[PDB]
């Protein structure tokens, strides 16, 4: 029924020049990031990547890392994300526990000159009862598998339940070794939506901004980010960008509802 | 010790103008409109004045998501000696923060934001600037008048933190903002 | 990377117009014309934009003898809240010294000739002189399409030596002209 | 059927509020000059001048000066001008030669307060007959008398002949020890016109910047001082207010009636 690779390369046809994900100045339109994930898919199948492996992947806040996770699946292996900040032991048990194949990094796509592989459509490999990736948890560390069934219908339900689409922007708050990124990432790219990429998750202050300079509509974290954001924000502070609070978890600071509501008015706040 | 004539005169551009407010925040700004709000410094030959024909004054415009029809949001840079609007920068956008103290509302409402930056090229020796601050008044005047032969309503902005609108639109050092207008009105 | 329709418009006041510098030196400029054309500034509520509400603007005025119906030759300071024109000199007078260079001509045919200074009180400090500028370029730019109202060339000047032009209108130190204009054509 | 001072207080009743004379920013209109005159004309009377008498004035070059000498005439009595600049031995000799009773300075009206006398119309006193002034010349001086009737006739002569009228301007260059003054200030006031009082006579770049500020339509001098004024003037200039030149004097430097044309196209010249 559905991989997540298939979503947005199917979303890719429907809308070629739409912004896919932006950082800072950097960006890629949904065709050149289809093209050139395709690219670095083949330079991995020369590697040997195929289905069955796990391709480690440095979690980077830069639009080469999501060319790289787009490539492992379209190669048909799983990627495992590597915490960039994380201790060099705590990489390792996470690289050898998963058995993964090699770790990539970003600029993989310049200095291997991968722009010389064929960028069009590849055979498919990866079914929906594949793995799509391997998240790692409570750092002892536990490596979760997803397949790529599992995670569709979850992306798919939020992009029906509250219809995101083409005008849509997503704020990458959240570490790409986290589970909510998924969405962040794929849920976007199967909607048509933009990613706007964050450098540094714990500026606060940046992160509030960002809403407003570049009009995010979607903010999809856990209670506490959204909390600790509002800390940096004035008294009078009004975003009717927001449409959307997706907040994850059980534990919600009491006035945290009653804030959100009159710092962004228009949002929609949910709670699953 | 002389009087003058209090009648007579049929002011209709220039008595029926006035620096506008509130703004329709539904109706489009017909495609029609915008790009004939527009055609006053169409462009060497223009329709104002300018010292020495230099025409120094480079103008930028901001667009909000979806309120002037055949506009994506972004900011664009008009080129006179075409007619035309090239993007940009369409990630980015203009922020009430951007504005400061009494122009917060004035900004919330408006459907798009004119600047008028001073290209400091040639002849004068620092006293083009000088000629160039007549010059935006002189734009400035214009526009105000033509967006009254189309019921466009207009209000000047004398200050506001240009520090990072300096850098969405891609200013050089010797590009700088003098003067900003929000621009249908109900 | 967009193009705006060249397709539209009816600029009458502002296209009809453009810097006009021969002048027929021997109609007179009725009562009426010239009474109507300062009725621009007529005036707190003006016809024209001003940062704060501020309108620190004075105008004065130079006529030619018996170029104007009604009006003597002389220097003369118009005043908004009257609509009134009070003589200031009527012995002296601008001469082409006044002038220089490639402007001697345009005040030979000239009939008349407006000048406008920035009156330096106030809420700014040392802003209200940049708004000043702009204020200028906006008055200058509704009495040169008004003059279109009515068939009455302009022509703006630049650079001058208002040095004596300074003590005819008997300024202050706090007033310092910013901006001339010399004012029917054949 | 003329005396000079008829003559101005004639010109004084159709044109009151015209000016009469101008300095630098001092000025009289017609009115003022009648008024203070009839006064300062009292004020003589009750110092005993009246007809036959000689009143010596300073000719210093202020509006003043021009009270002074209309009220003299009006008193009935012949002024007798004397040059502020001649060494005192020179006019003390003018002074008894020509039986002055009284040497008037200008201040006079100020410091006499004289304000307080009526400043109404005089009782006729001097006839056409009588002497109005007596010029010294060749300065061994010689004083030359001239009678009401032959001033008259001289200025009204010139102001018919030129139709000079209320928008004339003349400027006063010659000392009004001069006999060319005359027509300065009583041609002028007889025909309703403005006369410009110069300070210097000697500052050239002055008298020709006097004519094109102040709008000057008639020069009255000797060839000499037209000549000298010329050679502080630039080569382009070109002034459109001066339409008569009168030029006193048999000797014209040979190219000065070229020269006054190239500079002052609309001005006659006339060789009288
Ligand atoms: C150069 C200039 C700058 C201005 N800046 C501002 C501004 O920052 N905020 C504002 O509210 N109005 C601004 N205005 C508008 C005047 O404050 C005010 O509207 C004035 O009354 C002109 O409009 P009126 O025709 O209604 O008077 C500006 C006007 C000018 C000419
Ligand atoms: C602020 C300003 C100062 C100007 N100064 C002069 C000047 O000193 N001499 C002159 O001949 N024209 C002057 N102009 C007019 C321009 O040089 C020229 O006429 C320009 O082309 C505007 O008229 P246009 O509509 O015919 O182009 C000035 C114009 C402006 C706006």
């Amino acid at each position: 029924a559905a991989t997540l690779h298939q979503l947005f390369i199917d979303q890719a046809q429907r809308t070629p020049d739409q912004v896919a994900v932006v950082f800072e100045q950097e960006w890629l339109t949904y065709s050149e990031l289809d093209q050139r994930s395709n690219q670095v898919a083949r330079f991995l199948q020369s590697r040997g990547i195929g289905r069955g492996d796990r391709v480690g992947v440095l979690a980077k806040r830069q639009v080469e890392t999501i060319i790289n996770l787009m490539a492992v699946l379209k190669a048909g292996a799983a990627y495992v994300p590597i915490d960039p900040d994380h201790p060099y032991e705590r990489q390792t048990y996470i690289l050898e526990n998963s058995s993964c194949k090699i770790l990539l990094d970003s600029d993989l796509y310049e200095t291997m000159e991968i722009s010389s592989y064929a960028d069009g459509d590849l055979t498919p490999v990866a079914e929906p009862e594949d793995t799509a990736y391997v998240i790692y948890t409570s750092g002892r560390p536990k490596g979760v598998i997803i397949t790529h069934q599992a995670a569709s219908n979850t992306i798919q339900d939020i992009n029906r339940k509250f219809e995101v689409n083409e005008e849509d922007r997503i704020i990458g708050i959240s570490s790409m070794c986290f589970d909510l990124s998924v969405y962040d990432i794929f849920g976007t790219l199967s909607a048509g939506a933009t990613l706007v990429m964050i450098r540094d998750p714990r500026d606060m202050r940046e992160l509030v901004r960002t809403v407003e300079r570049r009009g995010i509509t979607i903010w999809n974290t856990v209670p506490a980010i959204m909390d600790l954001a509002l800390d940096h924000v004035g008294s009078h502070f009004e975003n009717i960008s927001l449409r959307l609070v997706l907040l994850s978890g059980d534990w919600i600071p009491l006035p945290l509802p009653a804030k959100i509501n009159r710092h962004f008015p228009v949002a929609d706040v949910i709670s699953l | 010790k002389i009087q003058l004539e209090t009648s007579g005169a049929l002011p209709d551009i220039i008595q029926k103008r006035r620096s506008c407010r509130r703004f329709d925040m539904k109706t489009p700004v017909s495609f029609a409109t915008f790009s004939n709000l527009l055609s006053s410094l169409k462009q060497i030959l223009y329709n104002y004045a300018s010292a020495g024909g230099l025409y120094p004054i480079d103008v930028f415009v901001y667009v909000k998501p979806r309120r002037v029809e055949g506009v994506k949001a972004g900011f664009y840079y008009f080129n006179p000696a075409d007619h035309s609007l090239v993007l940009v920068n369409n990630i980015d956008q203009v922020i009430k923060d951007d504005h400061e103290l009494i122009n917060q509302d004035i900004f919330a409402q408006s459907a798009f934001s004119v600047y008028l930056v001073y290209n400091a090229r040639a002849k004068y020796g620092a006293a083009g600037y000088f000629y160039a601050c007549i010059e935006a008044g002189i734009i400035t005047a214009t526009l105000n008048m033509v967006a009254e032969d189309l019921n466009v309503g207009l209000c000047s902005i004398g200050h506001m933190n240009f520090e990072e609108i300096q850098t969405f639109l891609k200013l050089e050092d010797h590009q700088v903002i003098l003067h900003a207008i929000e621009g249908l009105k109900i």
